[PDB]
């Protein structure tokens, strides 16, 4: 149970293919988390959902409706 | 207006829970406090260090030694402690420049965000910006940015231009859209199609230049008036 | 061109001060929390070094990808869009940059001065600056205001003129003329990047400061500080424990001070960067994702759009 990163040899965490939001950063794009009988996992950080924006030269998308959102800075 | 009232008054409703139920909300400010209480607490523990002196209690050495030798020992404590302040001060001056940089960004918003309306994208928060509400917080400030985010979308066929008589009509503000039959001009960020008229559009050039211009009829408000 | 993150460093203060020596390492405990409050300073740096790279590059909640077929109206973006051919997937211009920016590290880890890896890979940074660019192209400037909205690109430039006061009838009539002028403009960037070493001189200095600050921090081990000899292992072999206390505590108080000088340099230098990573995060929002009405903030002349391009420990805008 020894996983290899680009940062260095990691010990004690099961590699997981499921890329999630970075929880405990590590380095070189690896992030570890305690979520999983439980144990520590490590996985390649997820950048967020991939979205293809359908593009065509004649087509435009105009929003018909809106929301008023209050955010705290 | 009513639809926005409900959406606004509900938005302020959600802030309460996000504040009250999540401790990380103020994690910026709670760290600004946890740095000083961390820096002062460490500055007190520094009194426990020998610095090479025979003992760390200033009153021991004086009771345990002569003035001639205590000079050798004490000046090791002073030069050590007096240095442990110059480390603390140097930490503050740096940390107080970190804040003085954030108190400008807070003073810049307060002028350009609360008191005005900000055309600067994602300076006052994600989405088109309407107004902000300052709220005090301990050693800090909390803005409530009321932003305008478009929601539902529709694919529309569009065209940059319209051939009428061969004069190319362009929109004053907004774009041409088509639900597949009729061409409508509508404003960009909200869908309110209006019928294309010579007062919705202006004339330029001709149809031998524009790339992508489409054929249509541009309604003229005047023609039905003189026809009367 | 702007710096964004600076090389994340971490010092082992027990090992740098008393190298692998028991008689000395015990003495460093009297000085106490000096060692342990440095790594609290160099950690606070290395944490916001991720926050910088985080705020600058990733302002977008989703990673957009370029549509395969490109009709932009004559505008040729192949230069700035990603290339699948390269082993790391990066736009053609980024590669010109990574070639500009560039034992030594074997004598750094032996003393303690190590280099942590940045959180975000040089590969991931290239997936953001692909998305941001792929949002700016297709979706207009609205992808930072919410969900992206596709728009015909040649119709986008028609808006971005209506911002600078040139009525859009000037674009569509001149579209071909602008295509040639734009596609040629991107053509000149290549030469100005490839033929001039001073291009990245900001970033190459940001790297040449750390390698200059660490290298100097290693040479500090060669100083006597008033001790009879600078090799910690000589004094212990040459003297008793009673006298070595007098000599060693002159080395420690000297070396332990030579770190507090290094850390103090970083904290200052890392505030210089944290000030530049705001100006880079401010542009990225107000320049790429929007259109900037601010004169000479986004570069000399009326502003249309900007194209972010990653660079080592930095970011490069094409305005
Ligand atoms: C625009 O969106 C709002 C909500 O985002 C819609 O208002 C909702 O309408 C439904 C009816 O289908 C009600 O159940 C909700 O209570 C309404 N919400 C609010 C806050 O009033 C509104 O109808 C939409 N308008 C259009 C034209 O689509
Ligand atoms: C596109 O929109 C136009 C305008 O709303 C539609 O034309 C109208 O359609 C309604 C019935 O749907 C008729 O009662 C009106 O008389 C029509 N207007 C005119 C001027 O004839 C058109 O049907 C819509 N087409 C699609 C495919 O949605
Ligand atoms: C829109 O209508 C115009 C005419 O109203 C079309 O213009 C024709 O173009 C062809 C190709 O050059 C000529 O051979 C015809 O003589 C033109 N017609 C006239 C009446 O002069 C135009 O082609 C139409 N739009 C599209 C996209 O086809
Ligand atoms: C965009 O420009 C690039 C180069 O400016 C074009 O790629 C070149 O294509 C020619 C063929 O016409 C080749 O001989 C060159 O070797 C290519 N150069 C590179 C660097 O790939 C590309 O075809 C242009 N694309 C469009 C759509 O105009
Ligand atoms: C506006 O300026 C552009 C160039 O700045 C002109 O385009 C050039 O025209 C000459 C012909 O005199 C050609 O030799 C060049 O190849 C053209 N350059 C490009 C990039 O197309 C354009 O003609 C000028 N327009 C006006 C109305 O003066
Ligand atoms: C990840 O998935 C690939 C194929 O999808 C598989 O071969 C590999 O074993 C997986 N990784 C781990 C750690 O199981
Ligand atoms: C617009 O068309 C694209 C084409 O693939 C589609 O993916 C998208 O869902 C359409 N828009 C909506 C609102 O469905
Ligand atoms: C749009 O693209 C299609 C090809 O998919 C092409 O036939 C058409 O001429 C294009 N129109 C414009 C205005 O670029």
């Amino acid at each position: 149970n020894v996983f290899q990163t680009r940062a260095g040899c990691l010990i004690g965490a099961e590699h997981v293919n499921n890329s999630y939001e970075c929880d405990i950063p590590i380095g070189a794009g690896i992030c570890a988390s305690y979520q999983t009988s439980q144990s520590i996992i490590a996985y390649t950080m997820s950048l967020g959902a991939e979205n293809s924006v359908a593009y065509s030269n004649n087509s435009i998308a105009i929003p018909t409706n809106f929301t008023i959102s209050v955010t705290t800075e | 207006q009513k639809l926005i009232a409900n959406q606004f008054n509900s938005a302020i409703g959600k802030i309460q829970d996000s504040l009250s139920s999540t401790a990380s909300a103020l994690g910026k400010l709670q760290d600004v406090v946890n740095q000083n209480a961390q820096a002062l607490n460490t500055l007190v523990k520094q009194l426990s260090s020998n610095f090479g002196a025979i003992s760390s209690v200033l009153n021991d050495i004086l009771s345990r030694l002569d003035p001639p030798e205590a000079e050798v020992q004490i000046d090791r404590l002073i030069t050590g402690r007096l240095q442990s302040l110059q480390t603390y001060v140097t930490q503050q001056l740096i940390r107080a420049a970190e804040i003085r940089a954030s108190a400008n960004l807070a003073a810049t918003k307060m002028s350009e965000c609360v008191l005005g309306q900000s055309k600067r994208v994602d300076f006052c928060g994600k989405g088109y910006h309407l107004m902000s509400f300052p709220q005090s917080a301990p050693h800090g400030v909390v803005f409530l940015h009321v932003t305008y985010v478009p929601a539902q979308e529709k694919n529309f066929t569009t065209a940059p231009a319209i051939c009428h008589d061969g004069k190319a009509h362009f929109p004053r503000e907004g774009v041409f859209v088509s639900n597949g039959t009729h061409w409508f001009v509508t404003q960009r960020n909200f869908y309110e199609p209006q019928i294309i008229t010579t007062d919705n559009t202006f004339v330029s050039g001709n149809c031998d230049v524009v790339i992508g211009i489409v054929n249509n009829t541009v309604y003229d408000p005047l023609q039905p008036e003189l026809d009367s | 061109i702007l710096p964004v993150s600076m090389t994340k460093t971490s010092v082992d203060c027990t090992m740098y001060i008393c190298g692998d020596s028991t008689e000395c390492s015990n003495l460093l405990l009297q000085y106490g929390s000096f060692c342990t409050q440095l790594n609290r300073a160099l950690t606070g740096i290395a944490v916001e070094q991720d926050k910088n790279t985080q705020e600058v590059f990733a302002q977008v909640k989703q990673i957009y990808k370029t549509p395969p077929i490109k009709d932009f109206g004559g505008f040729n973006f192949s230069q700035i869009l990603p290339d699948p051919s390269k082993p790391s997937k990066r736009s053609f211009i980024e590669d010109l940059l990574f070639n500009k920016v560039t034992a030594m590290q074997m004598a750094y880890r032996f003393n303690g001065l190590t280099v942590l890896p940045p959180l975000l890979t040089d590969e991931m940074i290239a997936q953001y600056t692909s998305a941001l660019l792929a949002g700016t192209i297709t979706s207009g400037w609205t992808f930072g205001a919410g969900a992206a909205l596709q728009i015909p690109f040649a119709m986008q430039m028609a808006y971005r003129f209506n911002g600078i006061g040139v009525t859009q009838n000037v674009l569509y009539e001149n579209q071909k003329l602008i295509a040639n002028q734009f596609n040629s403009a991107i053509g000149k960037i290549q030469d100005s990047l490839s033929s001039t070493a001073s291009a990245l001189g900001k970033l190459q200095d940001v790297v040449n400061q750390n390698a200059q600050a660490l290298n100097t921090l290693v040479k500090q081990l060669s100083s006597n500080f008033g001790a009879i000899s600078s090799v910690l292992n000589d004094i212990l072999s040459r003297l008793d424990p009673p006298e070595a206390e007098v000599q060693i505590d002159r080395l420690i108080t000297g070396r332990l001070q030579s770190l507090q000088t290094y850390v103090t340099q970083q904290l200052i230098r890392a505030a210089e960067i944290r000030a530049s990573a705001n100006l880079a995060a401010t542009k990225m929002s107000e320049c790429v994702l929007g259109q900037s009405k601010r004169v000479d903030f986004c570069g000399k002349g009326y502003h249309l759009m900007s194209f972010p391009q990653s660079a080592p420990h930095g970011v490069v805008f094409l305005h």
